[PDB]
């Protein structure tokens, strides 16, 4: 079983960064949505990969 | 640049919005066979 | 003119990855 | 891989994107096959 | 947009270059249209 590296990469423009900065936690919660999304690619890659 | 204001508005983009009136104001009404007839009065005019 | 709104954030919860 | 989970804060003024760069090793394994049946194409 | 100010210091040792990124948001505004009036191509 080689352990290969699946490259996950997310970014956060900085004029989208900008654009929401009337929440005081866009960066945590966007931070939270990708870390279950990517619980949901692990199950996701397990099957349909 | 010193004379120039500074502010730290924490939004990219939005409006300022002035209030002002809509003219004349003060007018006599023959309150004892006429009602008072009222008016509004607030230009709310909005830049960006 | 604008009574421009106002804005409240929520996540729209993706699948739950209990599994 | 333990120690393969490899976070990196990017904060990549360069292209004025903030990154994240979520490297992951991983394996998908079924510990024995004897217990692991399967069907596919199933049309309905 | 105070806090939305970016100085970020990326030391690119890459090209053997120390990399200054100041982003900064403006909006250059009059406050009072009423006491604001130009004049434009004056010509002298």
């Amino acid at each position: 079983y080689r352990c290969e590296q699946t490259n996950s990469d997310t970014h956060i423009t900085y004029q989208k960064l900008d654009a929401w900065a009337k929440f005081a936690d866009f960066q945590t919660r966007i931070r939270d949505a990708i870390i279950k999304r990517q619980a949901l690619d692990r199950i996701m890659i397990g099957f349909n990969g | 640049l010193k004379s120039i204001n500074f502010y730290g508005v924490p939004e990219q983009e939005g409006e300022k919005i002035g209030l002002g009136v809509s003219g004349p104001v003060a007018s006599t009404t023959d309150t004892t066979q006429q009602d008072r007839e009222t008016s509004d009065i607030s230009t709310m005019d909005g830049r960006r | 003119v604008a009574p421009s709104v106002q804005q409240k954030l929520e996540t729209k919860v993706q699948e739950s990855s209990d599994f | 891989q333990e120690g393969g989970r490899r976070r990196t804060i990017l904060d990549n003024a360069k292209r004025d994107r903030i990154e994240n760069y979520e490297s992951s090793n991983d394996a998908y394994v079924i510990e024995d096959l004897a217990c692991a049946a399967m069907a596919e194409n199933i049309a309905l």
